[PDB]
């Protein structure tokens, strides 16, 4: 059997499209790691994790690039965030150690979530319970779409938060007018 | 299975039995210390902070003892500490502190290793006569009052001590 | 609160049916329509408010007059009603919360509030056009001028 | 389909059914092709209806037919002194146009939701009546179509011979209203025209 993606390729054998985002790419064979603790539940909270901060970073950008930043927060004026973050560090730095050590005790729990996850089985890669509007109690079809929409629009993000933090870090000017010097630079 | 608070993550099943139990040790604490020390610990804890918090915020709205002692004079609630232990009034209640402490020394010892049956926390202190005859369930909120007001005057002493430090301002930062 | 009882306030009369473009209704559950049910009238009762007090005093520059001890005071008055109307809805209730058994605009705090199924009807639709009229005041007043243009 | 053949045979008997482009064999919500058929009949039937009421509604607003009395708070009459009736539409006020405009859409509202539609079991053009479908509060004395009842008794095969000189006449003004319009913005463009229509020369399909 053929993976999806890739159908020169044999299909990896631990991906058998139970995942969301399940299409058969892993020429690599990542998925048959299991030494370091690392495995495929391993893998797939990094990817699901990777997924939800990527996409928070970019509307975390697009907010304050158009609105501005928050109230109490003026003192930014950057349009580039890579720069943006060293004002709001120059003025108000206990809100940063605020919401980074906040992060420290969060993720640390979801550190032994995980790998109490792993060795029992009463939870997925990545699921923390977050349903509080209750979209996974009904039209499991519907939900499985959710599923997979949270990983396409988190995969997207990927490189999307990527991109702008590295040309935010070599541009110094801002995403989205890194991409209004690009349309004039390459139009036809 | 289950534990409340952290619902992706399962039940530490030494929780159950003690009363301000929500299901939230992700460190596993209880599964290297008993609970009753760390119960008694939680609740020592507490009572302090609920002192602390209480005589920080008294000092700094002006409250001051009558009649106030010349070396007494002159002090914030940061500024007391350092103050008072050149005047001695730090090594006074250091004194009756370190009195009660061995005492208590005794207690946890015998909580832990003797088997007292002794509650964590318990003292006998109750001249004012609550839980006079009340039941299981009525000496359960009660107790579960001291300790949520005794968890959140730690938080609640944290952010008064530190913030103090940072102004040296007017009361509702100091 | 099933879904079709949800979408069964209010009428469908001005539109000709359910008025759901994008689908909303139907990716969710029951559970998940009694937030959008319940967060429909609290849009609507907050922007009716809001919309008179931006004539009861003709607007931006009324809040910046007000001090920090002024905008922390009622910023949290508002909390503790917030947080005693998701508490009623808990644990004073027949049914329950409105996201478990509870009807979404009954809005349990007692005081506050002082032939209705009508009026739970008429709610909706005069909160409706007060949010699109409060989003009026803050774009056809503020921030570019040749909006509405009324 | 069977039967739009039947009403375009009746209307005329040399050109039996007329389809160049043949539209009325398409769909265009993905209703059905017996439901756009339907909406193709509605839209030609309002189409020739408005237009009908625009080419007596032009040669009185052109001529001077200013009628007492002018209802309005301080004056300003209804602007026949320029004349030139696409002139005259653009000096009535800005907000007199939306009373216009909105009251139309209530009865362009009212033929939709009302009691049956044309996208369905049909008759299109049949606007229903203010008295029945239970929508509007007020309630109003007249009817659209027969506020006097003239004429009520009439039989089917005396109706149904209506609608047939009613698309001929409305197809008529429809050609008859565009080509007063068309000799406002371009002279020329209808040959038998000429000099007597004033090149009104701004925009003719713009409101405001
Ligand atoms: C990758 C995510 C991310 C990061 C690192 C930042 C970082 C920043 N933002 Mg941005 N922002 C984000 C996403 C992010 N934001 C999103 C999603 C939005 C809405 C679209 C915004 C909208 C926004 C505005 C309008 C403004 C900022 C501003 C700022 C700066 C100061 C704010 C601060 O330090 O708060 C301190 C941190 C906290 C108060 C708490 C953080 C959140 C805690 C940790 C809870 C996280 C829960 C998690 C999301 C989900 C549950 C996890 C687990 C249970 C599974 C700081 C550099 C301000 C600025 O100065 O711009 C220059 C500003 O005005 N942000
Ligand atoms: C993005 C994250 C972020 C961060 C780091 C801050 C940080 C701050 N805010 Mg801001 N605020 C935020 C989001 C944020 N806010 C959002 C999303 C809103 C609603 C739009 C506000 C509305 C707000 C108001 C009305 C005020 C602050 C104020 C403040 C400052 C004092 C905190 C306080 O009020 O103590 C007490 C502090 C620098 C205060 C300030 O100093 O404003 C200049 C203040 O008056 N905030
Ligand atoms: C998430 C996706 C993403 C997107 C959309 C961008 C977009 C951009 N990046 Mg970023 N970047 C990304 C991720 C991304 N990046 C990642 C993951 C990294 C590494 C961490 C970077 C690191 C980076 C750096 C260091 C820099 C950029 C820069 C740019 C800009 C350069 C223009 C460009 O090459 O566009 C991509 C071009 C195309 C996609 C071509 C379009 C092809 C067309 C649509 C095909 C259609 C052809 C058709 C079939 C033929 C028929 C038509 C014909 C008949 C006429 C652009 C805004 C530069 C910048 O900031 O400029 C100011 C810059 O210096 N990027
Ligand atoms: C965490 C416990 C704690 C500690 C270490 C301190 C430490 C201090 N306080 Mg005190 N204070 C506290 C709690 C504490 N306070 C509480 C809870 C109150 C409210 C009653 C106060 C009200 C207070 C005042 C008005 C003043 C101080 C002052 C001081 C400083 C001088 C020494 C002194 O003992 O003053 C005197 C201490 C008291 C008046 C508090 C007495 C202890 C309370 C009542 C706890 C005892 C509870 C217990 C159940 C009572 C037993 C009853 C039983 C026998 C029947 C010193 C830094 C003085 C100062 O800062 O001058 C610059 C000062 O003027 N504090
Ligand atoms: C609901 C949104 C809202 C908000 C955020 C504000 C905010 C403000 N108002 Mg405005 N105002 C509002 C609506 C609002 N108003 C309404 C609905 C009225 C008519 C009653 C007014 C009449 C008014 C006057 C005459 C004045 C202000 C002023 C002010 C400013 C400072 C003083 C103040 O806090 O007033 C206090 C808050 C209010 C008066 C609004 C209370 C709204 C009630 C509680 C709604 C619920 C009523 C409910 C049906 C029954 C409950 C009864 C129970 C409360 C007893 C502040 C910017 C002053 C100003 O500086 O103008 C430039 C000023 O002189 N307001
Ligand atoms: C085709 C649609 C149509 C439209 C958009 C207009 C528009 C106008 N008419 Mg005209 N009119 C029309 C048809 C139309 N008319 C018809 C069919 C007649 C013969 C009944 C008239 C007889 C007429 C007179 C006597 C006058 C106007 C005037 C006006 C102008 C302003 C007052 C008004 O709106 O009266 C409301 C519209 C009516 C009273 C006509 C009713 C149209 C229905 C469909 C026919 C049923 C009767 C405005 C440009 C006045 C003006 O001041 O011109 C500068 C004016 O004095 N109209
Ligand atoms: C070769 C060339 O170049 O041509 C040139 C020259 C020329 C001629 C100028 C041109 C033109 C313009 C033209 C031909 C315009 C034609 C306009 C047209 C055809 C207008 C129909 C109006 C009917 C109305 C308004 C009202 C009905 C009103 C009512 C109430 C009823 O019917 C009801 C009724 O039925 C019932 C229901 C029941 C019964 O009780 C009887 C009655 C009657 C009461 C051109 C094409 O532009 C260019
Ligand atoms: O042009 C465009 C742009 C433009 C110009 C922006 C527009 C606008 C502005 C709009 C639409 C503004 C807002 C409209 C809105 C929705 C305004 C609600 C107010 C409710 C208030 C003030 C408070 C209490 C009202 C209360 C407490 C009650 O009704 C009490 C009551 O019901 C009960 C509770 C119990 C009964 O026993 C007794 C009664 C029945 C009395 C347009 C015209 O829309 C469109
Ligand atoms: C049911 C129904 O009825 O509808 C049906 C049936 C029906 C009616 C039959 C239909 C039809 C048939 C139609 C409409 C056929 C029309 C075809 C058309 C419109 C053909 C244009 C040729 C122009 C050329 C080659 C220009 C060369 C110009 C050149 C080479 C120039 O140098 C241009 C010039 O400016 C410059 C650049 C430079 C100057 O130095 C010189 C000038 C000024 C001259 C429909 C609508 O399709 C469908
Ligand atoms: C050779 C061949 O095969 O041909 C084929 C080709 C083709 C295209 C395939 C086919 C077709 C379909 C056709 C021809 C469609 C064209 C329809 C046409 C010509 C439709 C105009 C309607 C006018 C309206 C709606 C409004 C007037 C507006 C009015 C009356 C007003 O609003 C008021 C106003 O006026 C006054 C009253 C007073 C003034 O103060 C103000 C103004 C001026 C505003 C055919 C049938 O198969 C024939
Ligand atoms: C902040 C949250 C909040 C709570 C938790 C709460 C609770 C109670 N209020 Mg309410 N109240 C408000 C808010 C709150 N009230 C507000 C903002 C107003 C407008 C100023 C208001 C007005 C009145 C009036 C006129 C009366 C009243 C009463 C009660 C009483 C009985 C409940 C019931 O009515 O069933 C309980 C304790 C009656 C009373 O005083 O009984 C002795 C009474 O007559 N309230």
């Amino acid at each position: 059997e053929k993976s999806q993606s890739l159908p020169f390729m044999n299909r990896p054998p631990l991906l058998d499209g139970s995942m969301a985002g399940d299409v058969g790419f892993d020429p690599l064979g990542l998925s048959n790691i299991d030494d370091v603790g690392i495995d495929l539940y391993w893998l797939r909270e990094a990817e699901i994790k990777h997924c939800r901060v990527a996409m928070l970073a970019v509307v975390g950008i697009l907010q304050v690039e158009i609105f501005g930043p928050a109230p109490g927060c003026e003192m930014a004026t950057d349009k580039c965030q890579m720069d943006a973050f060293w004002q709001i560090w120059g003025a108000h730095p206990q809100y940063i150690a605020f919401g980074l050590i906040m992060i420290m005790m969060i993720e640390m729990i979801s550190g032994i979530a995980t790998t109490q996850g792993r060795e029992s089985g009463e939870r997925a890669p990545g699921d923390f319970g977050l349903d509080p509007l209750g979209y996974g109690k009904g039209d499991a079809a519907g939900y499985a779409r959710l599923q997979a929409q949270e990983i396409a629009n988190g995969r997207l993000a990927m490189f999307a938060a990527a991109g702008e933090i590295m040309q935010g870090c070599t541009t110094h000017q801002g995403a989205l007018e890194n991409l209004m010097t690009a349309l004039r630079d390459n139009s036809f | 299975k289950k534990s409340q608070a952290l619902p992706f993550l399962p039940y530490p099943e030494n929780l159950a039995g003690y009363v301000g139990d929500a299901g939230f040790d992700p460190f596993r604490f209880s599964d290297f210390a008993p609970m009753d020390f760390l119960r008694e610990a939680e609740i020592k804890h507490g009572r302090i902070c609920m002192l602390a918090w209480l005589g920080f915020v008294a000092v700094d709205l002006g409250a001051r003892i009558y009649p106030l002692p010349e070396a007494y004079e002159g002090l914030t609630a940061v500024t007391a500490h350092d103050a008072l232990v050149q005047q001695g009034a730090m090594s006074q209640i250091f004194l009756w502190c370190s009195v009660f402490e061995a005492i208590s020394t005794v207690s946890v010892i015998q909580m832990l290793y003797e088997e007292s049956g002794r509650e964590p926390g318990y003292f006998g202190f109750d001249p004012l006569g609550f839980l006079n005859g009340k039941s299981e369930a009525e000496v359960n909120e009660m107790k579960l009052k001291e300790i949520k007001n005794g968890r959140l005057a730690m938080l609640a002493f944290s952010g008064v001590v530190t913030q103090a430090v940072l102004t040296q301002g007017p009361f509702p930062y100091v | 609160i099933s879904k079709e009882a949800i979408l069964s306030s209010p009428d469908t009369t001005e539109i000709g049916r359910v008025w759901d473009p994008l689908g909303l209704a139907e990716i969710g559950s029951a559970e998940t329509l009694a937030w959008y049910r319940h967060s429909e009238v609290k849009h609507g009762r907050i922007a009716m408010a809001a919309f008179v007090g931006w004539w009861a005093v003709g607007g931006l520059e009324a809040w910046d007059a007000v001090p920090g001890w002024g905008k922390a005071q009622m910023l949290l008055f508002a909390g503790l009603i917030e947080f005693h109307d998701e508490l009623f809805h808990t644990r004073r209730t027949e049914g329950g919360h409105y996201l478990r058994g509870g009807t979404p605009g009954k809005n349990m705090v007692p005081g506050l509030f002082d032939e209705l199924a009508k009026g739970r009807d008429r709610e909706i639709k005069n909160g409706r056009l007060a949010m699109i009229g409060v989003a009026g005041l803050y774009c056809a007043a503020t921030i570019p001028g040749s909006v509405p243009l009324q | 389909k069977d039967d739009l053949i039947a009403i375009a045979e009746k209307s005329n008997p040399v050109l039996k059914y007329y389809d160049p482009l043949q539209l009325g064999s398409t769909t265009i919500w993905g209703e059905t092709n017996s439901a756009t058929i339907g909406f193709l009949r509605q839209s030609e039937i309002k189409h020739g209806r408005i237009a009908m009421a625009a080419f007596v509604g032009y040669i009185v607003q052109a001529n001077g037919i200013h009628f007492p009395w002018p209802m309005s708070f301080d004056g300003t009459p209804f602007p026949a002194d320029a004349g030139s009736p696409p002139e005259q539409w653009d000096a009535l006020s800005d907000a007199a146009k939306w009373q216009i405009i909105l009251f139309i859409g209530f009865l362009e509202w009212f033929s939709e939701a009302a009691g049956k539609h044309y996208m369905r079991g049909g008759k299109p053009g049949a606007f229903p009546n203010f008295s029945d479908s239970d929508l509007i509060p007020h309630p109003v004395p007249l009817n659209l179509y027969d506020p006097f009842g003239f004429s009520k008794g009439k039989t089917e095969a005396q109706k149904a011979d209506g609608l047939i000189k009613e698309l001929n006449n409305g197809r008529l003004a429809m050609i008859g209203i565009m080509g007063f319009l068309a000799e406002q913005k371009v002279e020329g463009s209808v040959p038998l025209l000429k000099g007597v229509v004033p090149h009104y020369d701004g925009e003719v399909m713009a409101p405001f």
